[PDB]
RNA sequence: GCUCGCUUCG
DNA sequence: TCCAATTTTAGTATATGTGCGTTCGAAGCGAGCACGGTGTTTCGTCCTTTC
DNA sequence: GAAAGGACGAAACACCGTGCTCGCTTCGAACGCACATATACTAAAATTGGA
């Protein structure tokens, strides 16, 4: 996981600083370790180690556990540091599904990690008072309504609460309070009757204290998986099937967990009555849609029962496997061409196959199909079976069969995407550092205008800004800006493939 | 004006930290890339080719042609390495056992180590203790390997992990789809039934469907090692700063400088004398070129894998020229000297060049009895005394003696042969030039290579040594005869 | 070299080294096996631990941490051969004090 | 160890190299320091 | 036909242009049929059935085209359509039909339809790092570095 | 037999396949702008701990004018173990 | 000059 | 529900095919050094026909 | 007895494959001794079945 460690290092350096990213990388590479050995191995002062650990545990990046002799050990969550990159996508999806109020709520929750409901509603009101003008004030009522609406949909979840010290072992305080998680009050918001109005940044006791909230990334991952499945089935059959499967997944969201081979089955009557009335679709049309989706060779849905009219179920693991297969065939096509993608799909459909059979089934002339096969072998896109006639395993007396393993190829592609995003971040930081001189020059020449904006603002300071030598350098500035924009766009768009591969790898494990 | 930089520091080596180099570090350390399989040019001068083997940018091996990287002669050139890229990765014969061990330690699907969280914490706490020794490290590795081989299913991803063993030579087989006498799992049944097209097009696949386990070629092994989490690296008893699991599989070969590969220009015939390492590297480059040619021309998979196995075998012979599992048809015709053979043996580097090495300022002569000498004195012939010289520094005490010694010259027995000045280190031969002027200009601190005279402490030894008394330091007395003479009473120690 | 026809010198074998060890003469053993036989001065970089040339490290592309060091030439040959065998010896130098 | 001392070309710790020698030079440890007037 | 001759082989020379023209014409015909089926919008089942094209139908269409002089059998067009399926552009379904104008397979008929790809090109291929052939030799400090990369330089310049 | 090569292969070999252009739309641009805003706003956040500057040359009257002032968040010591208190 | 073999020497 | 039999499950304990060693040196010589299999370019020398 | 234009053949670079004309093919260990890895298999623990 060297690429993962490098990506986490880059993210922590760009987001938190230097003295904290070292502690984070040490925790990721060495695992759970007490505080003193961490401070000894890192080589910095104890106070910096404490500050780094506290700022990491605030954003739920690391956790602390008790062990023998009452020692506390800190373990980092590399998965959480990787999910940190998905913050823009989380904000975009919470702005799409909800209003801008929930957008600011999720933004503050991600930027602070753990906060109380009063604090987040106060911050959201203070930030939204700037959006509007003309003396209109922001009340806490609608903000609390949006917060509880996010809560009941499991998008925001209460942080693990420390048990009561008086009731649980009253006496000597333990080194760690041993925070536990309770599912009863996991999504129960507190009753806060206090309201207020946000201030407009003029620059001229807590009822919900102890109750901290955070963003439930599992709900966002489930929503992204549902959106991906809906987009896939829309590209496959039609938008009507996409709406049907969207309604089915919306019904299944509550009654199912985040990891299950099959969801709870639904009947045709409840799917019909739950479908939005905007579609002029009858019962028989829905029955035909369901029975034609069940006959799809992709197995997105399944019958799995006949009671209650049309009883149907949705295959989540099969859909994720199909999405991973589509991603792999797409990257193969874009990296080696359409003919190599044809050979890949041939060797994927046929579990085991040889060179002559590949040439016969793909109709690709010799000296070229073998070349693409060897190129895919050199990139770990497939593995040879190598069935031996004799245990000597001599090449002249054995058969070589080509076979694509989806799991290993998906892991390799995920590692490649991690290293790609790491290289993109490195290139962006290099371009920023090499041009920091022009950046400071432009910042100064623009702060000349930013200073004395209204008070003592003579017009004689507007025709001298572009008089300097910065005007021919504005072209280099624009090139740097567009390069950074494109790098960030690519880094964000690779995160979708990363999410797909990570979901495929997670849902195929048992964790026994 | 002038920046202060230290000229020389009395640096003393504290300890040697062994480790491994990644292919990127191999590229960074090397200066040039060797791609030409030939040695010399087509012209009659037979100059070494550029970017090929025997190139002078990687040091020099001839007294006339200097190095191209550093402008120094053969005596001052320390040598430079090169890097050769391989089309297909090959297992390192030295770390092949380590490769098998690591493959047995970690899972073959998620690359995680076969250890539960409690066992992971226990092993980490056992390893975090200070003063960990080599024996303790090897014992911990053995224990963790046993506890990993005890398990059969993965606690991280849930994939099955069968036995991993060595089949043939430099080939690894993982028994993922093992035969189950009880109710069979769905995975093995799906694997068996996935051969439908293969059986339809080739019936021979059906009888040989059994024993079809996973074959871990260097590509898949390298891909798995590149995805190993850094947290599990200390659990493999391998130092993270020393190396990484991906370094065990070699993709670049470090061709050594010309100092390790001396070349003899035998002008008596139309050929040159080269060591075995140069020929092995030439064969490896030729195999890489042949593999590339077959990949371009679209050859069959059987011959491609045969060329890959031949390249692996040639790399192993370049590393260790004495293997056991070499096939008879793939066995070498002649005998070559690999690095292992150059290291081990009675004539190796450790025993022949490190523990015991030849020195100068020494002689060997037949002995004869002489009872008229003391037991702590030994007679040295005049002829040997004129050759074995001692460097005496000119001081305020022996100035008038060294003056007369220089005046006598290298012909008279009491005298010297060379004078090294204090300011300049240019030696001066006393056989030429006015010796009187040199004697009159003997400054304090000069070195005079005086002849062996009476009173000099000299080691005297018999080469067959049983105890320490076989070699003793005596006082040299010069005699006109030609034998080493000493008191016979000291005959019993020397035997 | 080895032979008299090749004008070679005598060889202090392993047992001679054992006798010199038993006597405890460390300076004489050092002068015989290092100074008088295969003495050389190499350049080692204190950052990466590799061998440099002419006070320059090609690996790190710097020369501030390169320092001279006395060594038997056979030891340098062994280090180079080990580097060829992917067994990289990293030398951590320090002051003699 | 002795073998590594012989290989690396450094004096071995056993024998005469177990101890260190000091020079009985005319000196004065902790010499008088020039006083600082401005501080 | 296996040891010598064949509709594709001409004087021991594989005709790549011929199979390319066949693939292009078959894909154009299937795409036009799917477009007509979509624009018909009479009924989704009827639309899917009309978008389907039998092997005999496309074989007769190719024979009507007459691109080459060599006679193309039905199984030749079937193999061409299978290669098109392997290209990720069309989809084939085996339906049950006892007898009809095709009569090729006993009780089974293969219907082919042009289908759009599942997803657009991924974000990885839009970056030079994803299509680099020397991606393995990438390193921070060395000859091949992202700072001095030529691929990303030409990509940003373009 | 394969031919001999006089010069090493290029450090960056050319490829006939180019990366697919990035997806366009209001969503991608909004996500890019939001990521840039997060980059700009998270460095000034008190969670972003900077390297403590040291080795001040002299003390001056202008120190109070150039003294960097920034509010510091107070961690909840109830949840955090006792070992991280200053 | 490298290697190997024989041969002697104590 | 409880005592007896079947299985499995790992550990242990006796083999049998591997890899590693086998004194210090010193001095001479005789040999051969990677090549060879033949396909092709070049040069020369000599079967008859000409003075 | 000297000569010449054309012809053959003999010798030395040199491209290709891989030290053996074909595909075969042996013997002997060199001798001890500490690691082992395959098998094998023994016994007991555990759980299903009959009374
Ligand atoms: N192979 C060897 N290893 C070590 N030393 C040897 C060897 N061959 C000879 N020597 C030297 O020669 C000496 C052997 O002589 P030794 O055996 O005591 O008398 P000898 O040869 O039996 O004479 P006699 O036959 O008794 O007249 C001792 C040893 O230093
Ligand atoms: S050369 Fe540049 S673009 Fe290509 S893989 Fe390396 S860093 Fe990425
Ligand atoms: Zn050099
Ligand atoms: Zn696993
Ligand atoms: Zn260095």
């Amino acid at each position: 996981t060297q690429a993962e460690i490098k990506l986490c290092s880059l993210l922590l350096q760009e987001h938190f600083g230097e003295i904290v990213e070292k502690i984070g990388v040490h925790l990721i590479r060495t695992g759970s370790q007490p505080l003193r050995v961490i401070a000894h191995d890192t080589g910095t002062s104890l106070d910096q180690v404490k500050k780094a650990l506290c700022v990491l545990v605030q954003h739920n990046l690391v956790s602390y556990q008790v062990h023998k002799r009452g020692v506390v050990e800190y373990e980092a969550q590399c998965s959480r540091v990787l999910r940190m990159l998905r913050y823009p996508r989380y904000i975009y999806t919470t702005k799409t599904l909800y209003s801008d109020t929930g957008e600011l709520i999720v933004e503050e929750l991600l930027l602070n990690g753990k906060l109380t409901m009063s604090a987040v509603v106060k911050k959201v009101a203070d930030r939204l008072t700037e959006t509007m003008e003309d003396g209109k004030t922001m009340d806490y009522a609608e903000v609390s309504n949006t917060f509880v609406r996010l809560a009941d949909t499991h998008f925001v979840q209460r942080c693990p609460s420390v048990p009561t010290t008086e009731n649980s072992d009253p006496g000597p305080p333990p080194p760690a309070p041993t925070l536990v998680i309770n599912e009863k009050d996991m999504y129960l918001v507190p009753k806060l009757s206090l309201i207020g109005k946000g201030k407009r940044r003029r620059s001229s006791p807590i009822p919900d204290d102890g109750i901290y909230w955070q963003a439930n990334l599992d709900r966002f991952h489930q929503h992204f998986r549902d959106q991906a499945i809906v987009s896939a089935v829309a590209n496959r059959m039609d938008q009507t099937s996409s709406e049907i499967v969207r309604t089915m997944l919306r019904m299944s969201e509550i009654t199912t967990s985040s990891s299950a081979p099959f969801t709870q089955p639904l009947s045709s009557n409840e799917i019909f009555r739950s479908l939005p009335v905007g579609y002029n679709i009858s019962k028989q049309v829905l029955d035909q849609y369901l029975t034609l989706l069940a006959d799809d060779p992709l197995e997105f849905v399944g019958k799995s029962g006949d009671s209650g009219g049309g009883m149907y179920v949705i295959n989540l693991h099969k859909a994720l496997a199909s999405l991973a297969t589509a991603t792999l065939e797409s990257v193969v096509q874009e990296r080696f061409g359409s003919r190599c993608a044809r050979i890949f799909r041939l060797v994927l459909q046929k579990k085991h196959i040889e060179q002559k059979q590949v040439e016969d089934f793909a109709m690709i002339p010799a000296k070229e199909a073998k070349d693409m096969l060897y190129k895919m072998l050199s990139e770990n896109f497939m593995s040879l079976q190598e069935i031996p006639k004799t245990p000597d395993h001599a090449p002249s007396r054995t058969f070589y069969l080509y076979t694509v393993n989806i799991l290993s190829a998906a892991r390799m592609l995920l590692h490649r995407c991690y290293k790609s995003i790491a290289n993109l971040i490195e290139r962006r930081q290099f371009e920023t550092k090499e041009n920091k001189r022009l950046l400071e020059k432009s910042q100064r020449v623009e702060a000349i205008i930013a200073s004395m904006q209204a008070t003592g603002a003579e017009e004689a300071q507007l025709q001298e800004i572009e008089e300097m030598i910065t005007a021919p350098e504005r072209q280099q500035l624009e090139t740097l800006k567009r390069n950074v924009n494109k790098l960030d766009a690519s880094e964000i768009q690779v995160d979708e493939t990363i999410f797909l591969l990570e979901s495929y790898i997670e849902c195929t494990m048992k964790r026994q | 004006k002038e920046q202060f930089r230290e000229t020389d520091v009395a640096k003393k080596i504290s300890h040697i930290c062994f480790g491994m180099k990644s292919p990127e570090e191999m590229r960074q350390q090397a200066h040039i890339q060797v791609v030409s399989k030939n040695l010399y040019s087509q012209d009659n001068q037979h100059a070494p080719l550029l970017y090929g083997v025997l190139d002078h940018r990687m040091g020099t091996s001839e007294k006339d042609r200097p190095c191209e990287t550093c402008g120094k002669n053969l005596a001052d050139c320390l040598g430079h390495y090169g890097y050769i890229d391989l089309e297909l990765p090959c297992f390192h014969v030295g770390y092949f056992r380590a490769v098998i061990g690591i493959l047995q330690m970690i899972c073959k699907t998620c690359c995680h180590i076969m250890l539960s969280q409690e066992e992971k914490k226990q092993f980490l706490d056992y390893l975090k203790r200070p003063g960990l020794t080599y024996l303790q490290k090897r014992g911990l590795k053995k224990k963790i390997s046993d506890k990993c081989r005890k398990k059969n299913i993965c606690h991280h991803c849930g994939a099955f992990n069968g036995t991993v063993k060595k089949c043939g030579l430099l080939k690894i087989i993982h028994e993922k789809y093992k035969t189950n006498k009880k109710v069979v799992d769905p995975i093995v049944s799906n694997f068996l039934q996935s051969f439908e097209t293969a059986i339809e097009h080739n019936k021979e696949v059906e009888p040989l469907l059994g024993r079809a386990q996973e074959n871990l070629n260097p590509l898949v092994v390298l891909n798995l090692f590149k995805r190993i989490p850094a947290e599990d690296v200390p659990l493999l008893l391998m130092n993270p700063e020393a190396g990484k699991p991906s370094d065990l599989i070699l993709t670049r070969l470090l061709v050594p400088p010309l100092c390790i590969r001396p070349s003899v220009v035998s002008d008596l015939k139309s050929g040159t004398n080269e060591d075995d390492l140069t020929m092995k590297l030439t064969e490896i480059i030729f195999l890489n070129d042949v593999i590339k040619k077959h990949r371009i021309s679209g050859a069959k998979t059987q011959m491609i894998m045969e060329d890959w196995d031949f390249l692996q075998l040639q790399c192993a012979l370049y590393i260790n020229s004495e293997l056991s599992g070499i096939p008879l048809n793939m066995a070498p015709k002649k005998w070559t000297r690999g690095f292992v053979q150059r290291l081990k043996g009675k004539q190796g580097r450790f025993r022949g060049n490190l523990s015991g090495k030849r020195v100068d300022f020494s002689g060997r002569t037949v002995i004869s009895p002489d009872p008229n000498l003391r037991i702590d004195e030994v007679a040295v012939p005049v002829h040997v005394a004129k050759i074995l010289t001692f460097p005496e520094k000119v001081n305020k005490a022996n100035i008038n003696f060294l003056r007369k010694l220089v005046q006598n010259g290298p012909e008279v027995h009491p005298g010297a042969n060379f004078i090294q000045q204090r300011h300049t280190q240019m030696k001066r031969f006393l056989k030429y030039g006015n010796r009187e002027k040199m004697a009159q200009e003997l400054k304090y601190g000069d070195i005079v290579e005086r002849h062996l005279i009476d009173g000099d402490v000299v080691l005297f030894n018999r080469q067959p040594s049983l105890h320490k008394l076989s070699i003793m330091a005596h006082l040299a007395r010069v005699k006109p005869h030609r034998t080493f003479r000493f008191n016979e009473c000291v005959c019993t120690p020397y035997n | 070299t080895e032979g008299r026809s090749r004008d070679g010198g005598l060889r202090l074998g392993e047992m001679e080294r054992d006798c010199l060890i038993g006597y405890g003469a460390s300076m004489l053993l050092l002068e015989r096996l290092m100074i008088s036989s295969d003495a050389f001065e190499v350049d080692v970089c204190g950052q990466c631990g590799l061998l440099g040339y002419s006070g320059w490290c090609h690996y790190c592309k710097s020369s501030c941490h390169v320092s001279s060091l006395r060594i038997p030439y056979a030891c340098k040959l062994l280090f180079q051969e080990l580097q060829s065998m992917n067994i990289i010896p990293r030398l951590k130098l320090s002051k003699y004090n | 160890g002795v073998s590594e001392c012989i290989i690396m070309g450094i004096p071995m710790n056993i024998g005469t190299g177990l101890f260190k020698l000091l020079h009985k030079a005319d000196r004065d440890p902790n010499p008088p320091k020039r006083p600082l007037i401005f501080d | 036909r296996s040891v010598t001759g064949g509709a594709w082989y001409s004087d021991q020379d594989f005709e790549s242009e011929f199979v390319e023209v066949l693939n292009q014409q078959c894909f154009k015909f299937l795409q036009s049929k799917a477009e007509t089926a979509r624009e018909s919008k009479q009924n989704p089942m009827i639309q899917r059935n009309s978008s389907f094209a039998s092997s005999h139908e496309v074989w007769k269409y190719i024979c009507e085209l007459g691109i080459s002089k060599v006679e193309l059998s039905m199984e030749d067009i079937e193999t061409i359509l299978n290669t098109l399926i392997y290209d990720g552009k069309v989809e084939m379904t085996i339906i049950a039909a006892k007898e009809g104008t095709v009569g090729s397979v006993d009780g089974h008929m293969k219907l082919y339809r042009a289908v759009n790809p599942i997803i657009p090109p991924t974000g990885l291929v839009r970056a030079p790092c994803g299509l680099c052939p020397v991606f393995d030799d990438c390193h921070e400090g060395g000859e091949i570095s992202p700072s001095n990369c030529i691929y990303m330089t030409e990509w940003l310049e373009f | 037999l394969p031919d001999v090569v006089l010069k090493p292969p290029p450090l960056f070999p050319d490829t006939d396949y180019k990366p697919v252009p990035l997806k366009t739309g209001e969503g991608e641009e909004y996500m890019l702008a939001l990521k840039q805003e997060l980059r700009e706003t998270m460095k000034r956040m008190p969670y972003f701990i900077e390297t403590p500057e040291e080795r001040q040359d002299i003390e001056r009257y202008s120190k109070r004018y150039m003294k960097v002032y920034k509010e510091e968040w107070i961690p909840d010591w109830r949840r955090l173990p006792r070992e991280m208190m200053p």
